[PDB]
Parts: C-alpha cells; sequence; structure tokens
C-alpha cells in the first residue's frame, strides 16, 4: 500500500509491482477529476486505488481486508511519502508483520502510528532515501538498473513521459531549467541536448 | 410615446389559462423629476411568480386598471434585467444606458418596458462600465436577470444564520443540483466551508459529482446513500475526521430527504427549509429534538430583505463582484427572444409548461 | 443488616422480557461519616423509564455487579420519593424521617432501599415540617414521588423559552391528558396564561374536557378537530377575542397531531417537542417554515437541568410552594403497593403494560 499516489514513484511502484504481480492499493487525495485520475492509476497497474477519506475511515477497512483475503495473500508493505493521518491510515491497512518505509513528507507532517500496530501487530517503520542505501552499494544499484533496462524496450515499462525543451540556443540553459522549476505543476520537466 | 406590451391576469388561475398580453403606452415627454423608464433585456420565470398567478403565495401586486384593461389586473414576474432609457430631471443615480433590477417584489417584469420612481430600481454595472472600471468580466443578461433570487437565498442562508467556522465545518444541503445548490456550493467553496449535497440519482452520476465537486461541493451522495443505514457512518466520518462539525441543513425537498440531512447534523445543528418538493411536509425524527437539540426554522428572502435593505445591498455588491471577478457562475437558461410575432404572455406560457427543460428566460 | 430488592436487567429490551428481581444486602449498623440510608415510599413509571431499558434513551445507569448479580446489570427508575431512615455521625442536611428525592438522574429508584451519601439526595419538606412551618397543605407520596420530572417540564417549556403576556397570549398542548399536560394546564392557570388542550377522543370524552378545563386548560378539542380545516377560523376567533396571540405549541405526540398545533400558532410561533407518544415524526408544511416563520425546537428536562442547578432549585421551590399553597395538585396515579407476595420487577412490568390506563405509581 502506498500513499502519495500520483507521484512519480507513486506512478513507476504501479508499473513495477504490476510486472512482479504484486497486488497494490494506491491512496490519493480526493479531486473533482477524480475518475479520470483513478483510471489513469489504475492503467499503470494500481490494483485498487482509494481516498484518503477512505483511507481515513474504520467503515471502510473491512472492505480493504476482503480484497487481500481473497486473493490469498497478505499486505506486508507501506510505503509512505505524506506522513500525518494518511500515514496513520496506511499503517493500519498492513497485517502483522508489516513494514513501513517512509521515503519523503509532505509538508510538516511526522510520521504518526498507533502504539497498538507495534506491540501487537509486529510493525515496523524505517526510513528509505536511494543516495545512502546506494553509496557504498554499486552491486545493488546495477543489478537493479539491468532489471530496469531489460523491461525498458522489451516494451514491459512505460515511462512517465516528460515534458522536454531543447536547449538550442533559443533561450540561455539556466533559463531552461529555471522554467521547468516555475512549471513543475504541468509535469516531470526535461531538459534535452 | 412608447408602446409596450405586459403579461396580465385578472384572476389567479394556472398560467396556461389566465395569462393575456396588454398593450399600454408610456409617455416619454412627460417625466416626473424622479421618474425613470426602462425597457426590459429578459426576465426569468421562477416557482414564485407561478404560485404568485396561481393564487397561492402570499405577496403579490395589486390589481389595478393602470395598463387600461376594464377590470383590475395583476402583472406577473419579480425580477428580472432592465435598461434605463430616459430619467426625470431630479435623478441623479441613474443615467439612460444604464442595467437596473427590481428593488422590490411584485414589480412584474413580464413585460417589454415600465415606468417608475428610481428609487423602484437598484444599479447594477452594465458590461461597458465593468470593463471601464478594470474588471476582467461585465455581467451577462442572464446573470443580471437572475441576480436577485437564487444567488442572494444561497448567500444568506449559508452566512447570515449559524457562523460557519472556515477550513473546518458543514452545510449539508439537499437539491443539490438547483440553481440555488449550484451557488450555495460555490459560495461554500469561496468562503471555505466544506459541504455535502444531496442529489437524486441518474445515468450520468460520475458526470453530475464530478460537476458538483469543481463547483464546491465536499462531498455529493446520492438520495438512497442519505436514506441508507449502511452508509450512514461513512458521513459521520467524513465529519469527524475534518475536526469540524455539522451545523447546518438546507432543505428544499422536504419528506424523507429532509429526515436524512436533519439526521447527518451534529447536535445543536440548524435546519433551514426553503423550499418544498410539492406536498412533502419537513419530517424529522422526534429523537433529534429531545436529544440532539435539533433545530428547524424557515427562510424566505422576499420576507427577509423586504425591510432590510442594507443587507439586500451588501450581499447584491458582493455576487456582482464575483461575476466581475469571474468567481461565480451560473446555470445557463434556455432563451427566448420576443420579437412580436409571438404574443407575448404565450412566451411565458410555454416557458412556464417548459420548467422541466431548464430554467427559462424570456428575452428582449 | 437490611435484605432489599431492586428491578434490574442485564440486557436493553422490552420491559415484559427483560427485567428481573434482585435480592441484595445493605448495612445499616455503623454507617461511615457521610452516609445516607433511605427506604423508598414510591417511584413512578415514566416513559423515559421504559426508554432507557429498551435501550433507545441515551441517558443511563451503568451495567454493573454491584447489586450481587454475576452479570453487570442496571437499576431502573430516574425518579421516586424515599424516606431517611438513618444518617452517619457527619450528616446534619438529613434525618431519621425526612423526605429526599434523588439529586441526579439514573439512580435507580425501582427498588426498595438505597445507601448513598447526602449530595445523593434533595430534601422535600414531609407533611410534619409543612404544617410545623405553618403551610396549610403538606405533599402526598404521590405529589413527593412526582414532583421531580413532569411539574418541571411542564413548568420550564412555559416560561424558559417565549413569554407570553399574561391574561392574553396563547399555548397550545398536544397529549393533553398527561400528566405534563396536567402539570401544564395548571401552570397555566396560575400565570394567567389561555391554553388549548389536544386530547384523543374516547367514550368518556365529556368527563375529561372538564377535568382539564378544572385544572386550567381555556379550551380542550380532540384530535379530529385539530386535523379540521373547517374547525380552524372558530380558534382564530378565541385568540382573536382575547386580544392576545399563540405564541407557544407543546409537542408530545408527532405526526399529523405536530401539524395540527404548529398551524394553530400564529406568525412566529415556537413549538418545543418534548415527547413522540407515536413513533411519527414531527411532521411540518413547508409553508409553515417560509411563510409563517415557524420554528421548531425541542425540549429535554435532563439536559437543561445538567449544568442548571440554580433553574432546577427555583423551579422545584415554586412546585413545592404551589402545592404547600394548594395552589397545584397532581397528575393523579393508579398506586400498586409492594409487600412481598408478589416480586417487584412484576409490579413494574404491569405498570408499564398499564400505562395506558394513566401514570402508575409503585408505592411501599
Ligand atoms: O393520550 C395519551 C396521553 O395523553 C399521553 C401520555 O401520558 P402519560 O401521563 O402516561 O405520560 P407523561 O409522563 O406525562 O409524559 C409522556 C410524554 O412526554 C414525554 N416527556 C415527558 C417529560 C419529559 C420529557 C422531556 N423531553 O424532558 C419528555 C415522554 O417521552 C412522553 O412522550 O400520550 C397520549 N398518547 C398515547 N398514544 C398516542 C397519544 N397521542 C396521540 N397518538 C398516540 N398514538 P390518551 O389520554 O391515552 O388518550
Amino acid at each position: 500500500i502506498q500513499n502519495g499516489g500520483t507521484s512519480a514513484v507513486g506512478k513507476y511502484a504501479s508499473q513495477i509491482g504490476k510486472l512482479l504481480n504484486f497486488n497494490s492499493i494506491s491512496v490519493i487525495r480526493d479531486r473533482p477529476n477524480l475518475d479520470e485520475v483513478v483510471a489513469s492509476l489504475k492503467e499503470l497497474g494500481a490494483t485498487q486505488v482509494i481516498t484518503e477519506d477512505q483511507n481515513n475511515s474504520k467503515e471502510f477497512g473491512p472492505t480493504i481486508k476482503e480484497w487481500i483475503k481473497q486473493s490469498g495473500g497478505e499486505a506486508k508493505l507501506a510505503l509512505n511519502c505524506v506522513g500525518g493521518k494518511s500515514s496513520t491510515g496506511i499503517a493500519r491497512k498492513l497485517n502483522n508483520n508489516g513494514l513501513m518505509l517512509t521515503y519523503g513528507g509532505m509538508s510538516f507532517q511526522p510520521v504518526t502510528i498507533p502504539t497498538s500496530l507495534y506491540i501487537f501487530k509486529n510493525f515496523t517503520s524505517a526510513g528509505f532515501w536511494v543516495t545512502e542505501l546506494l553509496k557504498n552499494n554499486k552491486e545493488l544499484k546495477t543489478s537493479t538498473l539491468n532489471q530496469i533496462i531489460a523491461w525498458y524496450e522489451e516494451g514491459k515499462l512505460t515511462d512517465a513521459k516528460s515534458i522536454e525543451t531543447l536547449y538550442d540556443g533559443t533561450k540561455p540553459l539556466h533559463e531552461l531549467y529555471q522554467d521547468g522549476v516555475a512549471n513543475s505543476k504541468d509535469g516531470k520537466q526535461l531538459i534535452t541536448y | 410615446m412608447i408602446t409596450a406590451q405586459a403579461v396580465l391576469y385578472t384572476q389567479h388561475g394556472e398560467p396556461k389559462d389566465v395569462l393575456f398580453t396588454q398593450s399600454f403606452e408610456i409617455d416619454d415627454d412627460n417625466l416626473a423629476p424622479n421618474e425613470v423608464i426602462v425597457k426590459t433585456l429578459g426576465s426569468p420565470v421562477n416557482p414564485s411568480d407561478i404560485n404568485q398567478i396561481q393564487g397561492v403565495y402570499p405577496s403579490k401586486p395589486a390589481k389595478t386598471t393602470g395598463f387600461g384593461t376594464t377590470e383590475p389586473a395583476a402583472p406577473c414576474g419579480n425580477e428580472g434585467l432592465f435598461e434605463v432609457i430616459k430619467v426625470g430631471s431630479n435623478v441623479s443615480s441613474l443615467e439612460a444606458g444604464d442595467w437596473v433590477i427590481p428593488s422590490h417584489v411584485n414589480f412584474g417584469t413580464w413585460r417589454t418596458h415600465a415606468l417608475g420612481n428610481d428609487d423602484d430600481f437598484i444599479k447594477l454595472p452594465n458590461p461597458a462600465q465593468s470593463k471601464a472600471n478594470g474588471k476582467p468580466n461585465g455581467l451577462t443578461i442572464n446573470q443580471g436577470a437572475t441576480i436577485s433570487v437564487n444567488p442572494l437565498t444561497a448567500y444568506l442562508m449559508l452566512t447570515h444564520y449559524v457562523k460557519l467556522t472556515p477550513g473546518k465545518d458543514w452545510f449539508i444541503q439537499n437539491g443539490g443540483t438547483s440553481a440555488v445548490g449550484k451557488y450555495a456550493s460555490q459560495i461554500g467553496k469561496l468562503l471555505n466551508f466544506n459541504s455535502i449535497s444531496v442529489i437524486r440519482d441518474r445515468p450520468n452520476l460520475d458526470e453530475v459529482v464530478a460537476s458538483l465537486k469543481e463547483l464546491g461541493a465536499t462531498q455529493v451522495i446520492t438520495e438512497d446513500q442519505n436514506n441508507s443505514r449502511e452508509f450512514g457512518p461513512t458521513i459521520k466520518e467524513w465529519i469527524k475526521q475534518s475536526g469540524g462539525e455539522a451545523k447546518l441543513a438546507l432543505n428544499c425537498v422536504g419528506g424523507k430527504s429532509s429526515t436524512g440531512i436533519a439526521r447527518k447534523l451534529n447536535n445543536n445543528g440548524l435546519m433551514l427549509t426553503y423550499g418544498g418538493m410539492s406536498f412533502q411536509p419537513v419530517t424529522i425524527p422526534t429523537s433529534l429534538y429531545i436529544f440532539k437539540n435539533f433545530t428547524s426554522a424557515g427562510f424566505w428572502v422576499t420576507e427577509l430583505l423586504k425591510n432590510n435593505k442594507e443587507l439586500k445591498t451588501s450581499t447584491l455588491n458582493q455576487i456582482i463582484a464575483w461575476y466581475e471577478e469571474g468567481k461565480l457562475t451560473d446555470a445557463k437558461s434556455i432563451e427566448t427572444l420576443y420579437d412580436g410575432t409571438k404574443p407575448l404572455h404565450e412566451l411565458y406560457q410555454d416557458g412556464v409548461a417548459n420548467s422541466k427543460d431548464g430554467k427559462q428566460l424570456i428575452t428582449y
């Protein structure tokens, strides 16, 4: 299960999940165009998408438990990039012996986990930082790249599709980057050469 | 001299039965110092206009012979947009070319022209004036013609009765796709109130829900969900998790719908009833009164604003501002242009009969 | 040691199904300094007591093993008159022979004895004390045992919400034959309020109408008259002749009855719903809210008085004084004496089943 469901990472995790045949739940904030965002995430491989309101809901909990039982499996892993209530909700959805990895933190919000989960459900909460993990681990870095590469253009993985702007002398280089920073909300910005 | 046309009745009844068109003359060379002649640009058909003609609405213009009929006759329609075509010497508040609405109900807006006093009207900025004053948008004819009932109604119910804490508290309303409903959702977004809109189910529910959320509803549920024992706790969670409370219910349906929305309020809730879906009384469980300190009251914009020019002004000014700034949108009316090839009253009769198609605006 | 009996339940449900009698022991030798032991003289069956047992009344005693059961069990009854039989050495507020009621709800009054502190009780003057203090009357057991809920309810509804002009204004109430209805009629007479009581038709209608008029109802109508459009103008005549207005409606029935009494109010009226004697919801026509500015609210004496001990005391004192002065009489009860041959819970079960006959008081 993961929050920040529309994030770039979120979108890759949904795909990789599908390739590895891992079932997944993406949590996203509600919006007027919910149906379209939900469809896009399911196309990428999210098995189920829920809102944060649904994530907050004691009433909805049993519905998620049914999904997991039906697959003859268990929710073993939570990926948190939001914090606060959202981190609380995704943690609660794990079966016993679950792990949360926190790899980001949207705006001020601490990772907030019910005591009962740690004591009675053997829950563990840890961090993830790709840089630190791979600093002195080139064998692991390259092994993972080799698989991403193979899936790439075996045609099995789809990149997130960037808005590119050519450095072609039309504008100075830093102005290209300055615009992509100012234009982050439109999507991932790639400067090409 | 101006030849004008007015939709009248001499006896209450159904619009299909009792309306007729009267020609009459307005003397444009003989204005008293405070008099104003206006020419109608458009006027809508609202349920209250119909109920007034029917004789079941306790606010109505007097029947007089002033349009040149033998029998005393009443005019029709309570809101509309007019253009000022001439003013008397002591009129400083209006000029030829200005846009106005009636300052009071019972003016009679289903007609081509009218003679009144300057205090019979309220100035709205015309498009030219709005653009000259630096605003990004001028009002449309539909926006001016329909500004006086439904937008003021939504604004006042939401702000005049209980103070909803911005960012936290909730109102709930039925008739979610009604004109007032859609204004209230927008006002809730604008003022930062959370809201639940209750609507009827339909084949294109996905599209309507998205539309209402874009306008500003926080949540949209069907009437089946409003009635549902199973669904009830999900709503209580929305409110609880927000840190606010559901303090106000807006009711325009009555019956089971009114029951359902009442039950979704926290303790010390207030319901305002401002409309009904035909013969369906307001129905509230006894338990809400006794154990939850519920209160149900009424809202009638006509009565509230009758002797409150200050409140009417302040409210109207804000709605005008939002239209000029592009922060408020009207529902599109079905417009029928009067060109003299068909009697005016028949245009209004068709509009009444076709009310289910959508809001009817007669234009000129 | 005293061997007492308490009426208990371990699970919510109908009194006929869930009630039983538990024998328990109280130590009446060697009282703690602040402790007080009381014997019941009588306790009534009120609808609230029954709703508590049924589990549809959100204020109730905890289920505990404190009466010597293995399953957690709740006592029954919120109202009753008790005689003090022994007090501890640091108790001066109370002495042997004193009359008391519980100071708080959820005491459990359907039982023979209790042990608490002096703050668990409120002293009422006993007949001997009233006469010694120079009063022409003292309280009866029924009057003491029913003083705490229904008279305060009637008094507060009539005085605490809207001010009726003495000698002019009206209230209208349904459930006119209820104990609360009977106190309201008397309090109306004492404060010089005009009133209309609505009652169900019955074979002995004339006798009932006479009783209620003697109590203080100005007019008594049936529910059929309440429903009647034809009869409405007659009521309007009464009110017009008085010079006053119908400003307040008291509803303990719901459904059509609640509709009828609301319609009889003058504009800007208030209704208080304090009960729902059929399961029917409060039903109000949309037009009353919108066009007559009607307001519908709740009343719950338990909630009103929770943090309003001054208001409780003042109200109770007035009822006591009126009884001592001979100005108020009790809504009469059918008394059933407990004597040990039939289990206590069965007396109360019979009382619940005979509710329709009238107020029931189990005596001791
Ligand atoms: O008509 C019935 C009686 O008039 C009436 C019941 O009378 P009662 O003496 O047994 O009951 P009371 O103790 O007076 O009070 C009963 C109702 O008031 C509510 N209450 C009281 C005190 C405090 C609270 C509060 N909110 O603070 C509330 C209580 O919950 C009761 O609802 O009822 C009449 N009745 C019975 N069935 C009826 C009906 N009227 C209309 N329709 C139906 N079905 P009678 O005399 O028998 O003909």
